RNA sequence: GUGAAGAGGGAAACAACCCAGACCGCCAGCUAAGGUCCCAAAGUCAUGGUUAAGUGGGAAACGAUGUGGGAAGGCCCAGAC
RNA sequence: CCUCCUAAAGAGUAACGGAGGAGCACGAAGGUUGGCUAAUCCUGGUCGGACAUCAGGAGGUUAGUGCAAUGGCAUAAGCCA
RNA sequence: GCUCAACGGAUAAAAGGUACUCCGGGGAUAACAGGCUGAUACCGCCCAAGAGUUCAUAUCGACGGCGGUGUUUGGCACCUC
RNA sequence: UGCCUGGCGGCCGUAGCGCGGUGGUCCCACCUGACCCCAUGCCGAACUCAGAAGUGAAACGCCGUAGCGCCGAUGGUAGUGUGGGGUCUCCCCAUGCGAGAGUAGGGAACUGCCAGGCAU
C-alpha cells in the first residue's frame, strides 16, 4: 500500500529523532489539505498543530492543496510556534519526498523563525 | 452410574502426591464449573477396577465427598507410564 | 585413540513406557503369541498393553 | 528480639564451602558448640542451609 | 595383529573464545563509555543513552544504570541507562 | 570431597569410602559412623511379620502348583472342580 | 587464525574429540542522500522448453548477505541510483 | 623487506647410520611375565523359523537374546629398566 | 459532553488472519489533467504538481462473527539445589524451586494528546 510504504520510509527519521530527544515538526500531506503538528519529543503530546482544515487558515487560502496553502500552514505553524517558544524543531517529512507542497512549508516555517 | 467416594487432600505438590501413590490412592482434580478447582484423593484399586470398564469415560461420574455429591465427566487420564495403575484423574464438574 | 570410530549399527534408546510395536487385525490371543514371540528377541522386558480412549 | 539456640551436630569436613561459610557465620564452631543468636528470616535461612547438621532450641 | 593399526583425523581445530555475553548486568551502576555486551549482531539493542558499535558491541554513552526491556513490535531487547 | 600434606574409630586386612580434624597428661563421663551370641566392649532386648534357601554370606535372560499379602473375576448346594 | 558442538543456561574449559573454513577481496563491494523488497510455485503468454524475458496471483523472507559457520538484519546490515 | 607456516619467530646458513657403540637417567614409557577390564576367544543357556519321510526340541538349529571363565588376539600402562 | 474522521504515540497477536456487513455533509481513498516545479535505468504506474466531476468499487475505518492464529489456569508429571539411601551405567526418600505440553477457559484489544466534522 502506498501509506505503508510512506511509513516504512519515514520510520528510520523517526527513530532517530525519537532517540535524540529532538522536538519533532511532523507534516502530513494529502491531497486536498496539508496538516503539520510540532510534538514532543515523548512522541505522546501535541504542542503545537496547524492545517489547512480549520476554517481560520483556510479561509485565506483559495484551494488548500498547493505550495500556496502549504507556504500559508508553515507561516502559521511556526508563527504559533514561536509564541508557545518553541524556537528549535527538526524536520519529520513523513516519508514525502522533501519538496514541492513538503518544501514550501518548510521554507515558510524557516522564514517566519522556526529553526530547522 | 458408577460413584466415587473421594476425600479432600490435605497437602498438595510431588511429595504429597507421592506419598499418596505409595499409599494405595492417588490425587485427582475436579475442575471445570463456575466454582474453583478442587483437588481430592482418590482410592486407587477401586477407581482403577471402575474405570475397566469402557463407559467410565462417557456416561456422567458421581463422586461422593463430604457427603456433597458432584456429578462430572472423566476428562483426561494420567497412567503409570509402564504399570496399571493411574496417577490423576480430571474431572469435569457436568 | 587416534580419533573417533566408525558407525556399525545403529540404535533407538528406549525408555520404559515405551510402546515398540503395534497390531491390529488380529485375535487377541494370537497378538499374544505373537508378541511373546517378538519380545523373545528383545534385550528388554516387555509387556502385553491394549488400546484405551485416553 | 527473640532468641533462638542453634547446636552444630555434626561435623564441616567435607562439607560444601559454602556450607561452611554458612557454619561461620552462624558463629558456630565445633561439633557440640551451642551459641544464642537473634530470630531473623536471615537466620532462619541460614539455618535452613545447614538444617542437617545443626539443631535449633526454638 | 601384533602392534597396532594406524589413522589419523582431520578434525582438531578451534579458535581462541571470545569472551563475549554481557558484561554489566541489570541494576549495575555504569560509567560513561562502559560496555554493557559483547555481541555477534544486534543480539541486544541500542536503547537510550547506549551506543552501538561497529562489532556491535553496546557500550554506555551516559552515566547511570543499566536496564534490559522488550521493546518494539518484534519484541526485541533494548538496553537503556536510566539516569543517575 | 578426600589423599597428597591428617593421624584416630568403622568397612576383617584395605592412601584416596563412611564418621571425625591428634597442643600435652588422666586407670573420668557422653557420643558419630558402625555395632551388642563367642573370638570381641555392648540386647541370646521387647512387639508384629517374612524366609526353610546357609538364602542371608557373588551373577542375567528365562523357567516353576515354593510360600506370604492384595484387588478383582469364573463356576457352585437346580450341589460345582 | 576464524565458526559451531563437547561446554554442565555468566566468562573460561581438554583430548590423535565431532564438523567446516582463512593466509583475502573491494576505489568500490566505502560515506551519505533518495528510492526499492526476496525464494518458490501456480495461471496466461511468439520462437522458448522443467529452468530466459512479460503479466497476474499464492506465499511470506522458506531469499540475500564477496568467501566458512554462527549470531543478526524490514528502521533493513539485502537491491538500485 | 621474513610460507621466520615448527606461525611468542634458538643460526643469515644444517641431512642420515650405528648390531662397533658409549654416558646420564626412567618402570614418568615399550617388548616377557603379573595386575584391572573381557571387545575378541572359548564354553553354556533363552526364543524358536526350519531341516530331520509326518514331527521345531533323537540330532542340528537360522534371525536374534542373556550369561560364565580369564584358556588366545587384545585394551590400559598399576609392579619391575 | 456524545459519536465519527485524520495525525502522533503508548503497547506489541486477549491486539494478527479469515469470513459477513456497513461509511462518504467532513475526513480519507480512489479520481481528472500534465508549459509547468519534479519524474520513470521505458511508462504522470510510483514520486510530483494543478485540481476538483464522480464512486465508496478497491484500500482504509468501524461493526458482527470462534473457523484459525493468540493467551491460558488449578491439578498432576518431568527436571532439579541441599542431606540421605538402593538390587547404582538408573533410581528412591526428606525438604526447597517447579516447568513444557495439555485441559477447563478467555479471546474479534485497550488507551493518551491534538485537530476537524456532526448532534448538542
Ligand atoms: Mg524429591
Ligand atoms: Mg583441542
Ligand atoms: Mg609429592
Ligand atoms: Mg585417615
Ligand atoms: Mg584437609
Ligand atoms: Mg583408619
Ligand atoms: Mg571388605
Ligand atoms: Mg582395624
Ligand atoms: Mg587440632
Ligand atoms: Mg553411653
Ligand atoms: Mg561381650
Ligand atoms: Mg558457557
Ligand atoms: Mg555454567
Ligand atoms: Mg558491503
Ligand atoms: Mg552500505
Ligand atoms: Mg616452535
Ligand atoms: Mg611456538
Ligand atoms: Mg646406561
Ligand atoms: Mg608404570
Ligand atoms: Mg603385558
Ligand atoms: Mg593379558
Ligand atoms: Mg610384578
Ligand atoms: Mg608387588
Ligand atoms: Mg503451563
Amino acid at each position: 500500500d502506498k501509506k505503508s510504504a510512506r511509513i516504512r520510509r519515514a520510520t528510520r527519521a523517526r527513530r532517530k529523532l525519537q532517540e535524540l530527544g529532538a522536538t519533532r515538526l511532523v507534516v502530513h500531506r494529502t491531497p486536498r489539505h496539508i496538516y503539520a503538528q510540532v510534538i514532543a519529543p515523548n512522541g505522546s503530546e501535541v504542542l503545537v498543530a496547524a492545517s489547512t482544515v480549520e476554517k481560520a487558515i483556510a479561509e485565506q487560502l483559495k484551494y488548500t492543496g498547493n505550495k500556496d496553502a502549504a507556504a500559508a500552514v508553515g507561516k502559521a505553524v511556526a508563527e504559533r510556534a514561536l509564541e508557545k517558544g518553541i524556537k528549535d524543531v527538526s524536520f519529520d517529512r513523513s516519508g514525502f519526498q522533501y519538496h514541492g507542497r513538503v518544501q514550501a512549508l518548510a521554507d515558510a516555517a524557516r522564514e517566519a523563525g522556526l529553526q530547522f | 452410574m458408577f460413584t466415587i467416594n473421594a476425600e479432600v487432600r490435605k497437602e498438595q505438590g510431588k511429595g504429597a502426591s507421592r506419598r499418596l501413590r505409595a499409599a494405595n490412592k492417588f490425587p485427582a482434580i475436579i475442575y471445570g464449573g463456575k466454582e474453583a478447582p478442587l483437588a481430592i484423593e482418590l482410592d486407587h484399586d477401586k477407581v482403577m477396577n471402575m474405570q475397566a470398564k469402557a463407559e467410565f469415560y462417557s456416561e456422567v461420574l458421581t463422586i461422593v465427598v463430604d457427603g456433597k455429591e458432584i456429578k462430572v465427566k472423566a476428562q483426561d487420564v494420567q497412567r503409570h507410564p509402564y504399570k496399571p495403575k493411574l496417577q490423576h484423574i480430571d474431572f469435569v464438574r457436568a | 585413540g587416534k580419533g573417533k570410530g566408525n558407525v556399525e549399527y545403529w540404535v533407538a534408546l528406549i525408555q520404559p513406557g515405551k510402546v515398540l510395536y503395534e497390531m491390529d487385525g488380529v485375535p487377541e490371543e494370537l497378538a499374544r503369541e505373537a508378541f511373546k514371540l517378538a519380545a523373545a528377541k528383545l534385550p528388554i522386558k516387555t509387556t502385553f498393553v491394549t488400546k484405551t480412549v485416553m | 528480639a527473640k532468641t533462638i539456640k542453634i547446636t552444630q551436630t555434626r561435623s564441616a569436613i567435607g562439607r560444601l564451602p559454602k556450607h561452611k561459610a554458612t557454619l561461620l557465620g552462624l558463629g558456630l564452631r565445633r561439633i557440640g558448640h551451642t551459641v544464642e543468636r537473634e530470630d531473623t528470616p536471615a537466620i532462619r535461612g541460614m539455618i535452613n542451609a545447614v538444617s542437617f547438621m545443626v539443631k535449633v532450641e526454638e | 595383529a601384533h602392534k597396532k593399526a594406524g589413522g589419523s583425523t582431520r578434525n582438531g581445530r578451534d579458535s581462541e573464545a571470545k569472551r563475549l555475553g554481557v558484561k554489566r548486568f541489570g541494576g549495575e551502576s555504569v560509567l560513561a563509555g562502559s560496555i554493557i555486551v559483547r555481541q555477534r549482531g544486534t543480539k541486544f539493542h541500542a536503547g537510550a543513552n547506549v551506543g552501538c558499535g561497529r562489532d556491535h558491541t553496546l557500550f554506555a554513552k551516559a552515566d547511570g544504570k543499566v536496564k534490559f526491556e522488550v521493546k518494539g513490535p518484534k519484541n526485541r531487547k533494548f538496553i537503556s541507562i536510566e539516569a543517575e
